[PDB]
C-alpha cells in the first residue's frame, strides 16, 4: 500500500 | 532495460554500477528506524532499474520486495564495511564497532553483521560481483505469496547468466552463491530485532518502515 | 577418503551414494523429537564418512555439526518428499500433509518444508546431485566457533569443485546452490519450533536432541 | 559432549 505508491510512481 | 540482457554483460554491468543508490547519511534506535525507512524508499526505485522486475506483475513485484528489502539493506551495510575492521558502515556519519552497536540499542546484531562481512572479505569481492550478488539477491526471493513462479524464476535465471557471463571475462560465481545463505540468516535476525522494537512501542517508526516489518 | 577428491569425481558420488543413511522408521510431537534425536545420531557418522570432515579438528567438527544438523535432517526430509505432493516424508512410516502436520504440534512448519519442496522439485534434483549438495550444505557452515576458518574453507572448496565437475559430466550448479538460503531458512524455522518445545517442558527429550537445540 | 562422544567413537 505505501509500497504500492512508491512502486506505481 | 530487458534489452540488456541480449547484448555483451559489460553493458548491464555498468548499469548496475549507474543505478547504486548514493552515500546515505543518517542524522540511537531511532537514528536506525529513519535510516532504514528511508533505505526502503530508495530501494524500491532501485529495484525498478533493475532489468526484468517491472515486467513482474505489481503484485509480484510487491511480494518480491517485501521478502527480501532487509537482504538487500543489509548487503549494502556490508559492501561498505568491507575495506574496515570490526566495524560496521551502516552510513556515511554512523560507522559503528560491536561495542558502539550495543550502545545504539542493537544487542547482538553487530556481532551477526560482522560474520557476513568477514564472509565477503575472504572473498575480496569486486564491486561489479557486489551489484550482480545484489541483484541476483532480490531475484532469489521465495516468497510464500508469488503468483507467477515461471517469471521470477526466468528474471533470477537472465541475473544468474550476466553473473557467469561477467566472472568468464571459473569456480568464482559459486562461492558468491555459497554467501546468500548467511545473507539470508542474518538479515532475518535484523528483521527480528526490530519487529521486537515494533512491540515495545516506545521507538516511532514511519508508515513504510511497519509496513515492511508487518509482511 | 581424502583420495576421493583426487581422482576423478564419479568414485566420489558413488562413495556419497554408498553412505547415505538407511530408511528410518519413526513409530505425536514426541514422535519427531524421537525421530530427530536418531538422525543426529546418523548424521553424525554420516559426516566423518564425508571425504575431508575427519581432517579438521574436533573442536571444528564439533562447530559445524552443530550449526548444521538441522539443514541436513530438513534436506532429507525434503528428498524423500520430492516425488509426493504437499506431503512431506518426515520417515517411511511417517508421511504427512499440510493438516497432518498442524495436528502433530508442528505449527505452520509444514507450509514452510513444503515451500523448500517445490523450489527442489522445481528443479528436478537427481539422487547425485542432492548428495554433493548435503555434503556442500555441511560443509558451508558459517559456525561463529570455528578457529580454522581456512581449513573449513578448503574442504567447502572441494566439494564445490567436486559438483562442478560432477554436473560437467553449466549453469545447473548454481541453480542447486540458489537453493540453499531457502534450506538454511527453513531449518532455522524447525529449530525454533522446537526449542520453543523445549521451554514448555511437556515433552521429553533425549540428551543428544537438547544438547544440539542448546548450541 | 555427547556430540564428543559421538565424534570420537
Amino acid at each position: 500500500s505505501e509500497l504500492l505508491k512508491y512502486l506505481t510512481t | 532495460l530487458e534489452v540488456l540482457f541480449q547484448g555483451p554483460v559489460n553493458a548491464l554491468v555498468s548499469h548496475l554500477l549507474v543505478v547504486e543508490p548514493e552515500k546515505l547519511y543518517a542524522m540511537a534506535v531511532a537514528t536506525l528506524c529513519d535510516l532504514f525507512d528511508r533505505e526502503i524508499v530508495v530501494t524500491i526505485s532501485w529495484a525498478k532499474s533493475i532489468p526484468g522486475f517491472s515486467s513482474l506483475s505489481l503484485s509480484d513485484q510487491m511480494s518480491v520486495l517485501q521478502s527480501v528489502w532487509m537482504e538487500v539493506l543489509v548487503l549494502g551495510v556490508a559492501q561498505r564495511s568491507l575495506p574496515l575492521q570490526d566495524e560496521l558502515a551502516f552510513a556515511e556519519d554512523l560507522v559503528l564497532d560491536e561495542e558502539g552497536a550495543r550502545a545504539a540499542g542493537l544487542g547482538e546484531l553487530g556481532a551477526a553483521l560482522l560474520q557476513l562481512v568477514r564472509r565477503l572479505q575472504a572473498l575480496r569481492l569486486e564491486r561489479e560481483e557486489y551489484v550482480l550478488l545484489k541483484a541476483l539477491a532480490l531475484a532469489n526471493s521465495d516468497s510464500v505469496h508469488i503468483e507467477d513462479a515461471e517469471a521470477v524464476e526466468q528474471l533470477r535465471e537472465a541475473l544468474h547468466e550476466a553473473l557467469l557471463e561477467y566472472e568468464a571475462g571459473r569456480r568464482r560465481a559459486g562461492r558468491l552463491l555459497l554467501t546468500l545463505p548467511l545473507l539470508r540468516q542474518t538479515a532475518g535476525k535484523v528483521l527480528a530485532h526490530f519487529y521486537g522494537v515494533k512491540l515495545e512501542g516506545k521507538v516511532p517508526m514511519h508508515k513504510l518502515f511497519l509496513e515492511m516489518l508487518e509482511a
